[PDB]
């Protein structure tokens, strides 16, 4: 196994500019990684205020007896313990996949593929964080690795829904990241406080195409618009 | 007179050629069988009313003028100006604008009749049992309103003044001017200069107070001079009873402290900069004496009963320490100066010194001890006036009577808006949307476990604060012994 | 084929029984394996109407006294097999339940069929109607290690306050310690609430 | 019996040598001094004196082994032995009421194809307020367990075991064919929509041909077969039919046959009560035998501020006062407008109002004596009804329907010797039959939102209704979107084992007396309609259901 | 020789200025406040009651620790928000 920890090009992250920009690994070595975590201060306050907490009962020495409690209570396991653990599962387990596990996988890989294909044609442009049939084996590692914990002989429905959730927490987080006309109209033709259902601003969009979505993407992130009721109504809650 | 107003309103609409929603059995608009039908737009229509209601506290040594407002529904319906599914039919507001102006011109004439009309349409607008009632229309009206107050800030604001406190009955403004009888001329002129912009041409701009100086945390927390002194407080009333006057008094002292010092700063030529100095150390020798009383005579029968701390509509939390809570109201009252922040809190340290509590403790940190129930909109018939009534922020005066006239509220009627109140807010739960609680997308779909993202659903409205709302109906219920609401809150239990 | 869900079904039962065997505690019996056992079901159904479609078509009679005579025995076969695969795997079932009972009930249910449960609650019944008999004077129930001490210590592991014996009284009190008659205390010992020896 | 010749420490070893050395049982102190004044006052005589004593100490183990009171005796124990020995048919030990709230919750496990059961978390002390708000987590499992009974429910069906594809499965195999389940969807682009567990699809009708018997309203679950075309990402359907509902017997029996009612007994989380066979048996005879046992049912929209329904309503009563019915279920919004926060005090307000009626109403029962002490009395809400009405204002609503509030019912209670206020989806459980009632107006909202395809009447439109509902096996078939559910209270509208019974009352629909897979479900539409007063008899005993009417 | 301990800790003090300090370096190009900048405010009061040979650390040790690294961070600022956020940041120092 490769652990490998990086910092972006940049050195912090740089939102605004372009994934491609900020990252300097080529697709070749990027796609032998199964799961890629791409890691960012979200400066939230309350975030930050319980982070602090932590840190100092760590400095003050609190955390000793707090680990040992936790250990105790049966709520954690030590270093050595898990180390044998480890041992122990590589040599007792080796998973297989059953068939419902495997169609799940398998129509999760056409559909990870769908999203990729979009994004590329959204930004014109082929994405440095690759999905590949490399990566479907990555997801079958980790669902097998999921199973292998607790030596279940196969892996389930339920771990493939774990391995699944990690790969989108991870790699697929790590991919997914005229309009200036359309979104003018809608402010215009929409004011404060009403709603316009989607399909109609859809129909008079196209009635004029695909900068709709671009536009309740943006105006979603900013306190304008909010996608009420299932999505199904925009409504123009902010200025 | 709603009614009178339903039909003279169904006559204008049919010789326009509108299909009418009268409805004859139900409150519901007659549109055909689908007015039956739940729906998530109608919904939040019914459910939705809150002013965004600005409030910007601090000290102010510049004078401020609390304007009322009146005729603002009236003045919006009059001077406002499918894609859009939530928005009143624009030919029935084309013809509800035509007829109040036709109603308000009449009125202009001295038609009784017809002044009455128009200040019982705001009644209309809002009342379920008018024949032609629509949420849509309700909705309509409201959201204009709410536009309208906002541009109305945005006048005064443009004009050179700043803002304190708005809502849909009162403005309070900061003048960028210190003097009262300076200002009784300029006065007349900013407002003169509003309302003679046609977005406000049938305001009731009233300069109900002059404020010399004003201490401003919210409309139920306020002291300041008016031309003389008055002081209000919520705070106060968290406190035990021993502990009451003391707080009095030292506002009164505050207020001195301020007021010489502005008096000072104007003959020597935000103001405010050194008026702790005036009582700082008397303040901290009273409260040293105070904390050696209360060690003394906190646990005493004697005197106990005026170291109980009282129980209260709203009544947000514990407290151990009542000369504590004392503390933190004077301190937090004298933080809202922006001007002076550093010297109050260097005096509140050398206070929380006397407790050996840190600057920055948990504890000693102001944390407001009322929670709001804000019923939004009631109607005073007597004289035609919406107001918000906060159950817990208000006194009782204020909750059993009208703050204009002072005609009393029926008890039965406002216990069925509490009751209305609290069914709204656990429908709201129920309908709520999901959130995605890692990206903030909504949950669209029917049956998904989770988000694409791999964030868990969360609520846009957490159990907790519903929890939490339920508490303070229980607490209202109790304390003014509301026994139908208190019977709804036992059936949803039992 | 048709034999590969009994082969799954006894590796089911192989595995079970190590789980079994590797400890001195009757270890929670694993869920019962409804799922392949309503696959092999359905496959002895499938397996019965190849048999019925046959014996209608020796009516038509097609090479019968050879081809129709072997097609029957293979499918035949198949069901041989998949009933010796079901009942190999209840009857290891069977066997660790009635084990149980003797330890403990004749004194994890959801992991049992609801004919495995009224199978050992009959078991039971029939556990204590066989001490409740003639022999009633051995406790047919009673350990199966010889008594090698009249006398022993024994402390008292989790408390139960004062109850009566024979001719006088324990008041388990939480880490104390008695000096006891062991015959007076074995229902304790099995019930988990006294220690030693 | 003659006076207590026992003291504890002499009947010791005799309590030890039967409850200890037989079975294990131990004695503890308390217990043994209750249980030897229990043996005393049975017997009287000291304990040497016969075989009658070691008699009474086997008949008190058997029982502790009855009740299962655990390891120790206690004198609370001996108590339990005492009642059953107390214990040592009568109809109204078995019927009873069930409301939406009081009903045992059950969560299906699709993995395990079977039920379980979850604590009503009321029962938990915490809940005593906000205890009964639901969690977010029963939001997202809402559906979802409407979807797993259906696809079970499908699976037993004999045409399926081609087989259902779930419909993230098409994704990518494409121009083939393939039959799916699924959530009828409207997406939020507009476009017609399947939804799955495992996904969702866009769907186009314009080729399709619907099976003609149902109705098709979003939200309903429905069988689905078509081709998958990749190209636009569209299912193009062939035919369209809703998922066959299944009879009460092969779903009792295929589930396990569960009492999922306390019919029989209550459940634990780690004991499921059980249908037992002989005691079903037992019950059945017994219900076969009362002959003349009779519910009478009032029909919906019985508004007690109207005079002309009162007068009827007088008329109907003292008819019923001449043979009282065994029960007599009113319902459906007791007052004409729905009853919500009033806008001003000159009149007396409308929860007064509400009030009142219920008083006039309790004035009209004290006429009626035999009625009033002889029949039960169940209120079923409707939308002009209380709480409900303070925020729908009259339009339908949360559906599970609280009861109407109890400071509005105290002159009924008053009067009258047995009443429920119940849910709107109220259950009877009667000897055998599991009775559904609920009050809605459906065949309105089904006909307004029935899905219109491209390409006698009154029997048909009801015939349509209750196939519907039944195969649908579910109440409330519409979006939440459309009609919101309580999340936690939404498997008292699942029908999953058929009802036997069902007064599915509607007042957009004529009267009817329908059966569908042994399900027999009745209309009594409408109070008041066309001139006469409108009220119908059904007869458990031999399922008849007599119509009845008075002419005013 | 000397190792202090923490003790008596201002946590809610410490937490607030690493609070505001990562609040306010939200500032694109400010000094990029971080973890270790927060362990380093640990540090440099475990360096000052090192000074007095103290193996506890006061509370002003604390406090000037805290002053040496808001001061750090509000120098580095631009004129344009400077006094701005050195105001802000008073309340934390200028109490010491
Ligand atoms: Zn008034
Ligand atoms: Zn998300």
């Amino acid at each position: 196994s490769v652990l490998a920890a990086a910092n972006p090009i940049y050195g912090r992250y740089d939102d605004l500019k372009s994934p491609g920009d900020n990252i300097d690994f080529q697709t070749t070595i990027l796609s032998r990684f199964d799961m890629i975590f791409i890691v960012k201060d979200d400066h939230n306050e309350e975030r930050d205020i319980s982070i602090a907490n932590h840190v100092i009962n760590i400095h003050t020495g609190n955390a000793n007896a707090m680990q040992n409690q936790q250990e105790e209570n049966g709520s954690e396991i030590s270093i050595e313990k898990m180390k044998r653990y480890i041992t122990y599962c590589r040599l007792k387990c080796a998973p297989r996949l059953s068939p419902q596990a495997a169609e799940k996988l398998s129509s999760n890989f056409v559909t990870i593929r769908k999203q990729l294909l979009i994004n590329e044609l959204e930004s014109t442009e082929r994405s440095s964080i690759p999905i590949t049939i490399r990566q479907l084996e990555a997801i079958i590692r980790i669902t097998e690795s999921l199973a292998k914990l607790e030596l279940s002989p196969i892996a389930q429905e339920r771990h493939v829904d774990e391995a699944i959730r990690l790969f989108q927490a991870s790699t697929m987080d790590a991919a997914s990241q005229e309009i200036r006309r359309f979104e003018q109209e809608l402010k215009r033709r929409l004011p404060i406080g009403w709603s316009t259902s989607y399909q109609t601003l859809r129909r008079e969009f196209v009635d004029t195409q695909l900068a709709l979505d671009k536009a309740l993407y943006a105006l979603e992130k900013h306190e304008t618009i909010q996608l009420r009721h299932q999505g199904q109504n925009i409504y123009r809650s902010g200025v | 007179m709603d009614y009178i107003i339903d039909v003279l309103y169904a006559r204008k609409l049919k010789k326009e050629n509108i299909v009418l929603w009268w409805n004859e059995k139900a409150p519901l608009p007659d549109h055909g069988g689908i007015q039956n039908d739940f729906d998530l737009n109608t919904s939040w229509i019914m459910n939705d009313s809150e002013f965004p209601k600005i409030n910007n506290s601090g000290v102010y040594d510049n004078v401020v003028l609390d304007v009322g407002v009146d005729n603002l529904t009236v003045n919006t319906i009059l001077t406002s100006a499918e894609f859009v599914h939530d928005a009143f039919s624009n030919d029935a507001l084309n013809v509800l604008r035509g007829m109040l102006k036709e109603w308000w011109d009449e009125a202009l004439k001295e038609n009784s009749t017809a002044d009455l009309l128009v200040n019982s349409l705001a009644s209309w607008v809002q009342n379920p049992n008018a024949k032609l009632f629509d949420g849509l229309l309700r909705y309509h009206v409201h959201n204009l309103t709410k536009k309208a107050l906002l541009q109305l800030v945005n006048e005064f604001s443009a004009l050179g003044s700043t803002i304190v406190y708005a809502d849909r009955n009162q403005i309070l403004i900061k003048t960028n001017k210190y003097s009262p009888e300076n200002c009784y001329a300029y006065s007349q002129y900013m407002m003169k200069a509003v309302r003679t912009n046609p977005m406000f041409s049938y305001l009731d701009l009233n300069i109900k107070r002059y404020w010399d100086l004003l201490i401003w945390m919210d409309k139920f927390n306020f002291s300041g001079l008016a031309c003389t002194a008055v002081s209000q407080w919520q705070l106060k009333k968290f406190l035990s009873p021993i502990y009451q006057p003391e707080f009095e008094d030292w506002m009164m002292i505050i207020l001195d402290s301020m007021l010489k010092t502005k008096q000072s700063y104007l003959k020597l030529n935000n103001s405010l900069n050194g008026f702790s100095h005036l009582f700082s150390k008397p303040l901290m020798k009273r409260v040293k004496k105070l904390f050696k009383n209360q060690q003394e005579f906190i646990l005493d029968p004697q005197y106990e009963a005026d170291y109980v701390i009282p129980v209260l509509p709203g009544s947000h939390l514990n407290v151990k320490n009542p000369l504590l809570e004392l503390v933190k109201s004077l301190c937090h009252v004298m933080l809202l100066s922006k001007s002076t922040i550093l010297e109050i809190r260097t005096l509140r340290k050398e206070l929380l010194k006397i407790f050996e509590l840190r600057e920055f403790a948990k504890v000693a940190e102001f944390k407001d001890p009322s929670l709001s129930l804000v019923v939004p909109d009631f109607l005073c018939e007597y004289c035609f006036f919406i107001s918000d009534i906060d159950f817990c922020k208000a006194a009782p005066e204020s909750i059993f009577s009208c703050v204009r006239c002072h005609k009393a509220f029926n008890q039965v009627l406002l216990q069925e808006h509490l009751i209305q109140k609290l069914r709204s807010d656990i429908e709201s739960y129920l309908i709520q949307d999901l959130r995605c609680s890692r990206c903030h997308k909504v949950k669209r779909d029917y049956m998904s476990a989770h988000c694409p993202c791999a964030g868990a659903w969360e609520g846009t409205l957490p159990r907790e604060s519903i929890v939490q709302k339920l508490n303070v109906f229980k607490q209202v219920a109790k304390y003014y012994g509301f026994d139908i609401l208190l019977s709804c809150i036992a059936d949803l239990t039992i | 084929m048709y034999g590969d869900l009994g082969n799954k079904l006894v590796l089911e039962a192989k595995r079970t029984k190590q789980l079994y065997a590797r400890s001195n505690q009757d270890v929670n019996l694993p869920m019962y394996h409804e799922d392949i056992i309503r696959n092999i079901l359905k496959e002895v159904s499938n397996l019965r109407k190849n048999t019925e479609y046959l014996k209608e078509q020796q009516q038509l009679g097609m090479l019968d006294d050879k081809v129709a005579k072997c097609q029957y025995f293979v499918t035949l076969l198949c069901m041989e097999r998949n009933k010796r695969c079901l009942l190999a795997y209840q009857r290891l079932r069977t066997d660790i339940l009635d084990s149980m009972a003797w330890n403990n009930n004749g004194l994890d249910t959801n992991n049992l069929s609801h004919q495995e449960q009224e199978y050992l609650k009959e078991y039971c019944d029939l556990i204590t109607d066989l001490k409740s008999g003639d022999l009633v004077d051995i406790d047919l129930s009673g350990s199966l290690v010889p008594p090698s001490d009249v006398f022993i210590d024994v402390r008292v592991l989790k408390d139960a306050g004062e109850i009566q014996t024979e001719y006088g009284v324990f008041n388990l009190i939480k880490d104390s310690q008695f000096f006891v008659r062991q015959s007076d205390v074995e229902r304790l010992i099995q019930q988990g609430y006294l220690q030693k020896i | 019996v003659l006076p207590v010749k026992i003291q504890p420490p002499l009947l010791r070893p005799l309590a030890y040598r039967v409850l200890s050395r037989k079975y294990g049982l131990s004695i503890k102190s308390d217990g043994l001094s209750a249980l030897a004044e229990f043996v005393g006052t049975n017997i009287g005589a000291n304990w040497r004196q016969g075989p009658a004593t070691i008699k009474f100490l086997e008949q008190f183990a058997a029982v502790w082994k009855q009740q299962e009171r655990g390891l120790f005796i206690d004198q609370s124990g001996v108590k339990e032995v005492i009642q059953e020995m107390k214990e040592r048919l009568d109809w109204r030990d078995y019927f009873k009421v069930i409301n939406a709230s009081q009903q045992q919750r059950f969560s299906y496990n699709p993995h395990k194809m079977q039920f379980i059961f979850v604590p009503n978390k009321k029962q938990n002390g915490l809940g005593g307020i906000a205890g009964f708000l639901p969690d977010i987590e029963d939001k997202v499992q809402m559906f979802l367990t409407r979807y797993y009974l259906t696809n079970d429910r499908v699976m037993r069906n004999e045409n399926f075991q081609m087989s259902i594809t779930p419909i993230k499965n098409l994704l990518g195999r494409d121009a083939q064919n393939f039959l799916l389940l699924g959530l009828l969807n409207k997406n939020f682009k507009g476009n017609w929509s399947l939804e799955d567990p495992s996904g969702s699809v866009e769907i186009d009708i314009s080729q399709t041909i619907p099976t003609q018997g149902h109705y098709y309203v979003p939200g309903c679950m429905v069988l689905v077969e078509g081709i998958y075309y990749s190209v636009g990402n569209k299912f193009h359907v062939t035919s369209m039919t809703l998922p066959p509902g299944e009879r009460r017997e092969i779903t009792l029996e295929t589930i396990g046959n569960l009492d999922l009612l306390g019919i029989h007994g209550i459940s634990n989380n780690n004991f499921i009560a059980r249908l037992d066979k002989d005691l079903k048996i037992r019950l059945h005879l017994l219900e076969k035998e009362l002959t003349d046992h009779k519910f009478v049912i009032l029909g919906a929209n019985l508004f007690l501020d109207d005079l002309k329904i009162m007068t009827a309503l007088s008329k109907i009563l003292q008819k019923l006062n001449d043979d009282p019915p065994t029960l007599l279920i009113w319902q459906g919004s007791f007052t004409s407008v729905p009853v919500f926060a009033s806008m001003s005090s000159r009149n007396i307000s409308s929860s007064t109002q509400f009030k009142n009626n219920f008083d006039a109403l309790a004035t009209l029962l004290s006429r009626f004596d035999n009625l009033t002490e002889n029949t039960t009395m169940i209120f079923i809400p409707g939308p002009n009804d209380l709480w409900g009405s303070m925020v729908s204002l009259g339009a339908s609503g949360t559906l599970p329907q609280d009861p109407i509030p109890s400071a509005f019912t105290k002159k009924i209670n008053k009067v009258c010797k047995n009443v429920v206020w119940s849910s709107n989806p109220t259950r009877i459980a009667y000897l055998s039959q599991e009775i559904v009632i609920f009050r809605d107006d459906l065949s309105g909202r089904f006909k307004r939102h029935r899905l219109e395809f491209p390409f006698p009447q009154k029997v048909q439109e009801t015939r349509k209704l209750v196939k519907t509902i039944l195969d649908q096996g579910h109440l409330s078939p519409f979006l939440d979107s459309l009609r919101p559910i309580s999340w936690d209270l939404d498997h008292t509208l699942t029908l999953c084992p058929i009802p036997s019974t069902m007064v599915l009352c509607d007042t957009t629909s004529a009267q009817f007396d329908l059966t569908y897979n042994g399900c027999k479900v009745i209309n009594p539409g409408s109070f008041i309609h066309n001139r006469r007063a409108r009220y119908m008899e059904y007869v458990p005993s031999s399922k008849k259901t007599i119509q009845e009417e008075i002419y005013i | 020789k000397i190792y202090p301990k923490l003790h008596q800790m201002d946590m809610d003090k410490v937490s607030r200025v690493y609070a505001d300090l990562r609040r306010e370096s939200i500032s694109t190009g400010s000094f990029p406040i971080t973890v270790r900048h927060l362990e380093s405010i640990l540090r440099i009061a475990e360096s000052f009651a090192k000074m007095r040979l103290s193996e506890f650390v006061s509370s002003y040790d604390l406090d000037r620790a805290i002053k040496v690294v808001v001061d750090s961070f509000v120098d580095a600022q631009k004129v344009s928000v400077r006094r701005q956020l050195r105001r802000s940041f008073a309340i934390y120092t200028l109490g010491h």
